[PDB]
């Protein structure tokens, strides 16, 4: 059909110092001076760290390395710095279009293991007057991002009812948080009693559930 | 006597398509029933005439140009066609009265450590005319600047290679290609078939 | 000859508008080059968009083809891209870049955002400190800002004397079109009877300025 491009791994944390490798696949064989590597920092625009799947651009530390051909191209950055953590896309520039991306690779900082301190919140009685529930789970100063919240409305696991959004990584102790939030009709919301949300994460040994009932 | 089809088809070294190669053909009989070669990928579509009974006709004078390209670009060697080869390297006329004939030769023109020895032209200000030849290798100006023969920013070489292995898709295996063009003038008719 | 790519003409329109952005180029001349126009859609990757030739072909994705138009105005030196019956998926940075070994010369971006809703200012509702018991003496407590459009909404915590503690979220569009967020912050369990917590919520584009006081419930 079309050349698709996948990037694994889509997440990946290290450390300061570490040496670091990023793959681009092609869906087929492909000439190796299509790939160009991009790499983004959040609110800035991308910037091109190779072409021809091996040549350095212009202005470009020199830890950075890309080689590969066929299906397989990588990305290396020798010594990581500070400044290396972002998001690096892989790209294939061919003779006729779609030009077509990688859906990138997000470089986090690597830190010890940390257990989200969990919280809900039952919707308030404002908003419960404007004929909407909304319930919101937190999960506070984790790491790592990987984490799964389950709502749980009298027992039943609510499915396609909820948003999640997860913040950047902390400047200070390098953690994450997330806010989940459960929405429903006023008239749903009263129609149950219990109300959960319940936790999987490395740092706990076993899942989480807080909770509050309808009616304290 | 017969005309030398087989010299331009199963000819050894093909051109790059930038400096596409033209045969002028003349004075022989042309026998167009064996120019199938049942190679992979066979491609034999005609404009204003039928490829049968095409032994019948009698023209003054046929062309054949003979270049390499990539599998997919076999599309752009058509009447009324934009791209990369079209563009810049191989142009029909919008009238075009004649025959192309493609097939795929990832056999001949492949190594497995790459064949960049076939070329095609990136870089060009305007589009090319119908049948024109740029072989200039003059360096890219894309800046306001002068390159002076250097390549740099703002400053390319006009031409890339094409990057042959024998692994790649059909797509970007190399492609050889002639095009058989049909002349006729007031003037005798030099190229015929049996009768 | 600084070299760089300045765009503008981004905006906010109801799907089935038009819009014109404009990506003027120094440093090189756009007439002679290959000019990309791709687009990024948020917490999405990128996507290219249209491209033109230095001689002059033209060629667009799929998702945009007969309703964009990509083309330059050689004496201003500029590029356009011309974008008609716009739809909500449109909605992304959207950058030119030109090309010849890879994309070198990238664009600042500009904003398009094609939405059929209206600009509404958010509602603030507090989510209380637990009213049942405590992790060990650390309490949350938190604002929700819910049903506004557009991006963006500012969140402070009482006038700027309380930083550290403090999450504000990323907003979720809603399946009703509009945005809603979320402000929490950490704090001490006995300051939940003498110290006062007030989030403080701007949004530009309604014009809006709410303080919410949060408290502990009954």
């Amino acid at each position: 059909d079309d050349i698709v491009m996948t990037q694994s791994p889509s997440f990946l944390s290290a450390s300061v110092g570490d040496r670091v490798t990023i793959t681009c696949r092609a869906s087929q064989g492909i000439p190796s001076s299509y790939l160009a590597w991009y790499q983004q920092k959040p609110g800035k625009a991308p910037k091109l760290l190779i072409y021809a799947a091996s040549t350095l651009q212009s202005g470009v530390p020199s830890r950075f390395s890309g080689s590969g051909s066929g299906t397989e191209f990588t990305l290396t950055i020798s010594s990581l710095q500070p400044e290396d953590f972002a998001t690096y896309y892989c790209q294939q520039l061919n003779s006729y279009p779609p030009y077509t991306f990688g859906q990138g690779t997000k470089l986090e900082i690597k830190r010890t293991v940390a257990a989200p301190s969990v919280f809900i919140f039952p919707p308030s009685d404002e908003q419960l007057k404007s004929g909407t529930a909304s319930v919101v789970c937190l999960l506070n100063n984790f790491y790592p991002r990987e984490a799964k919240v389950q709502w749980k409305v009298d027992n039943a696991l609510q499915s396609g009812n909820s948003q999640e959004s997860v913040t950047e990584q902390d400047s200070k102790d390098s953690t994450y948080s997330l806010s989940s939030t459960l929405t429903l009709s006023k008239a749903d919301y009263e129609k149950h009693k219990v109300y959960a949300c319940e936790v999987t994460h490395q740092g706990l040994s076993s899942p989480v559930t807080k909770s509050f009932n309808r009616g304290e | 006597n017969l005309c030398p089809f087989d010299e331009v088809f199963n000819a050894t070294r093909f051109a790059s398509v930038y400096a596409w190669n033209r045969k002028r053909i003349s004075n022989c009989v042309a026998d167009y029933s064996v120019l199938y070669n049942l190679a992979p990928f066979f491609t034999f579509k005609c404009y204003g005439v039928s490829p049968t009974k095409l032994n019948d006709l009698c023209f003054t004078n046929v062309y054949a140009d003979s270049f390499v390209i990539r599998g997919d670009e076999v599309r752009q060697i058509a009447p009324g066609q934009t791209g990369n080869i079209a563009d810049y390297n191989y142009k029909l006329p919008d009238d075009f009265t004649g025959c192309v004939i493609a097939w795929n030769s990832n056999k001949l023109d492949s190594k497995v450590s790459g064949n960049y020895n076939y070329l095609y032209r990136l870089f060009r200000k305007s589009n090319l005319k119908p049948f024109e030849r740029d072989i200039s290798t003059e360096i890219y100006q894309a800046g306001n600047k002068p390159c002076n023969g250097v390549a740099g920013f703002n400053c390319y070489f006009p031409l890339r290679s094409y990057s042959f292995r024998p692994t790649y898709g059909v797509g970007h295996q190399p492609y050889r290609v002639v095009v058989l063009s049909f002349e006729l003038l007031h003037a005798p008719a030099t190229v015929c078939g049996p009768k | 000859d600084e070299v760089q790519l300045v765009e503008s003409g981004g905006g906010l329109v109801q799907p089935g508008g038009s819009l014109r952005l404009s990506c003027a180029a120094s440093g090189f001349i756009v007439g002679w080059n290959y000019m990309s126009w791709v687009r990024q859609a948020p917490g999405k990757g990128l996507e290219w968009v249209s491209v033109i030739y230095p001689g002059g072909s033209t060629y667009y994705a799929d998702s945009v083809k007969g309703r964009f138009t990509i083309s330059r105005h050689n004496s201003k030196n500029t590029l356009y891209l011309q974008m008609n019956s716009l739809r909500a998926e449109d909605t992304a940075v959207y950058y030119c870049a030109r090309e010849a070994y890879g994309m070198d010369v990238w664009g600042q971006g500009t904003t398009v955002t094609v939405s059929s809703a209206s600009t509404k200012g958010p509602s603030v509702f507090p989510l209380a400190p637990s009213s049942k018991s405590t992790s060990g003496g650390t309490a949350a407590l938190g604002c929700l800002v819910k049903d506004y459009f557009p991006e963006p909404v500012t969140v402070s915590w009482n006038s700027g004397a309380l930083t550290s503690g403090v999450h504000t979220f990323p907003a979720v569009l809603q399946s009703s079109g509009l945005y809603s967020l979320s402000s929490v912050v950490t704090v001490p369990s006995s300051s939940l009877g003498t110290q006062t917590y007030i989030c403080n919520v701007n949004h530009k584009p309604s014009n809006t300025k709410v303080d919410k006081r949060v408290e502990p419930k009954s």
